[PDB]
């Protein structure tokens, strides 16, 4: 019940959406960076300051 | 009355206005009752499980239809203060179903959107799997009452011979301390009553003399006592059986009687005290329940006003009540109003040009 | 499927019947059959016949390289004889049956067109045996 | 909900239905998605009444080669098929013969 341009449309229309997936994966992926960027700090310099504790 | 729930591409920014009441545009000629809705402010989150979302809040909302129905049915079921014709004046939560319905608010402090569809949409669905759950069996302990009650009153029913003799035999009627005798109600009717007084030596021998006794009257007959021997007792139940009397070696037992009275009056006032938050907790959470309904409903008119037109979220809704009779009319003209949005065929059917809804109370 | 009077005779030949059953026992075996196939002798040999051999010890013919298909496949472009010719390929067409994987071992090797010019060859019943082996080798193709 | 193209191709010369027999033409439409479920939908429906959805074009053109090499396969079995009704034939004058 399309013509070609209302056809055309709704593809666009299915890629805003596909553009709003990769923004969303995007700030989820920055999402998860903060988090492992945090947790590897914490154990790692947690390892660095324990073996200079027994050093000390 | 029914309700009819469009939704349209709400293009121009005064349609608003054409949902609401513009009389070029109205129902009917301004005879059917036409209202804007309130649309809830709702995320997207994905399209490609959306159809899945859809599909799976469908088969919700038939489940729903039949908890929903069933709670009505119950609280119809009552009879007290609510009844199937009578009383039916049904509440959302303080005032008339439909003065809600026509200033329907989405549950934003209940239930925010920063949250995702999905997780909301589950939230909706086991918050009813819980209230479905305590309706099941608060509902299935208020049957075992009713029940208990409905024993007890028929068991507090029944002539002398399909009930014991409560307010009609006592002690004096019995023998007391006996040694060789036993008591038997032998009931007589008028019919052979001077049968029974003249030939209840014949009926048993070794028998108490002047023994015709006769304690009570009831409409089949008149209940009456004979003191007997061990052996008389089997001879006047033998050939008493026979003379059309009823035989009962009833023993007379005052709990028999307190007990059973005591358990109905006590049964039936507690049943009311606790009938009364019967109905305090099923109408306030029948109407909950239609909140949340209605706002599942809404959810569902997003969703499919969205996928029609696309990503674009932009909408408007409205509520309508055409005129009995009127109907094929107002199909047609809106037929002929939407069927320009898209020009080609939008054989309509259930897939109306505008994205619709049903519902009827 | 006769009865006589003298019961010798059905000591006999049930005697005949099952030493003629062990006998072809003896003969159903995968080792000979190797042996005669690295000499090239390629007789209606009973194995040739056997259903159970096909059946069950066509896994043994998936051997280190398929040295055994590979001798076939080159008995088929040195050799003439028609006999030997009609045994390979049957056999050939017996192992593509049980074994696809081998089919495409085959195919690797070009061996369908080479049974392809054997379809013409003088002697019109191996041009069949051939013809056979050509349709075991279309399932799935 | 259909939102996507359509790849038209026609052809004739009507051949024999692959399970009916019926000499009829070949007009093919093609309509696909991107959904998963939708995906599920579509093939579901699509099995229900007719399709073919055994191949699948993508980028390689090095499988359209390899199949057009198949149809010269395709050929020499059509071949094969001639040697085998010349068989048919020769084999059942011999029977009918006597």
């Amino acid at each position: 019940a399309l013509s070609d341009a209302d056809v055309q449309k709704q593809i666009k229309h299915m890629m805003a959406f596909i553009e709003q997936e990769a923004n969303e994966k995007a700030e989820e992926i920055d999402a998860k960076a903060e988090e492992e960027f945090n947790i590897e700090k914490g154990r790692l310099v947690q390892t660095q300051r324990l073996k200079i504790m027994e050093y000390y | 009355t029914e309700f009819w729930l469009i939704s349209a591409p709400g293009e121009k920014t005064c349609q608003q206005t054409w949902e609401k009441l513009h009389a070029a545009t109205t129902k009917n000629n301004n005879l059917a009752v036409s209202s804007k809705f309130n649309i809830p402010d709702l995320k997207v989150g994905t399209l490609d499980v959306l159809v899945g979302l859809s599909d799976e809040l469908a088969k919700l909302d038939a489940f729903v239809e039949g908890v929903v129905k069933k709670v009505a049915q119950y609280m119809a079921d009552v009879l007290e203060d609510s009844k199937d014709k009578v009383q039916e004046n049904l509440l959302a939560s303080g005032v008339d179903l439909v003065t809600y319905i026509t200033r329907f608010q989405w549950d934003m402090a209940k239930y925010p959107i920063k949250q995702s569809l999905k997780n909301i949409s589950e939230i909706i669905a086991k918050g009813v799997t819980q209230i479905d759950n305590d309706l099941k069996s608060r509902a299935s302990a208020y049957n075992n009452l009713k029940g208990n009650l409905q024993n007890l009153e028929r068991k507090n029913a029944g002539s002398l011979l399909t009930r014991s003799l409560a307010e009609i035999v006592k002690k004096d009627d019995f023998v007391l301390d006996s040694e060789y005798l036993v008591t038997l109600l032998v009931v007589v009717p008028k019919l052979n009553h001077n049968d029974w007084i003249k030939q209840y030596e014949t009926l048993a021998e070794m028998v108490v003399p002047r023994s015709s006794n006769v304690l009570s009257e009831d409409q089949d007959s008149y209940l009456c006592n004979v003191t007997l021997f061990r052996k008389a007792v089997d001879d006047f139940r033998h050939k008493a059986r026979e003379n059309k009397f009823i035989v009962r070696d009833f023993q007379y037992n005052e709990e028999e009687m307190k007990a059973d009275k005591e358990e109905m009056t006590r049964l039936s006032t507690d049943k009311k005290k606790q009938f009364g938050p019967l109905v305090r907790w099923l109408k306030v959470n029948f109407s909950e329940a239609f909140i949340a309904w209605i706002h599942i409903k809404a959810l569902r008119v997003f969703v499919e006003s969205v996928l029609r037109y696309g990503l674009p979220v932009n909408f408007q809704a409205m509520l309508l009540q055409p005129n009995k009779k009127s109907v094929k009319k107002l199909r047609e003209v809106l037929h002929e109003l939407y069927k320009h949005l898209d020009s080609s065929a939008a054989s309509q059917q259930e897939y109306y040009p505008y994205v619709y809804y049903k519902i009827d109370c | 499927q006769q009865k006589y009077d003298d019961e010798d005779i059905s000591e006999d030949i049930k005697f005949l019947l099952e030493k003629l059953g062990e006998s072809v026992q003896d003969l159903s075996s995968f080792d000979e059959y190797s042996s005669e196939l690295k000499s090239g002798r390629l007789e209606w040999s009973p194995v040739h016949k056997s259903e159970k051999f096909w059946r069950e010890n066509a896994v043994r013919l998936n051997e280190k390289n398929y040295e055994l298909l590979k001798i076939l496949t080159k008995l088929l472009e040195v050799s003439d004889d028609p006999q030997v010719l009609a045994v390979a390929a049957h056999d050939v067409g017996e192992y593509v049956r049980h074994y696809p994987r081998g089919k495409r071992v085959i195919e690797q090797l070009g061996g369908k067109q080479l049974v392809m010019n054997h379809m013409h060859h003088e002697d019109q019943q191996v041009r069949y045996n051939a013809l056979l082996a050509v349709q075991k080798l279309m399932v799935h193709n | 909900r259909g939102n996507v193209f359509l790849r038209q191709a026609e052809i004739e010369n009507p051949l024999e239905d692959p399970v009916t027999g019926d000499y009829v033409h070949k007009s093919v439409f093609i309509i696909f998605f991107q959904g998963d479920q939708l995906k599920n939908r579509v093939k579901k429906i699509c099995e229900g009444f007719r399709a073919s959805l055994y191949p699948c074009p993508e980028t390689p053109q090095e499988r359209k080669e390899m199949a057009s090499g198949v149809n010269t396969r395709i050929d020499d079995l059509q071949m094969v098929l001639n040697q085998t009704e010349d068989h048919r034939q020769r084999v059942l004058q011999a029977a009918a013969k006597n």
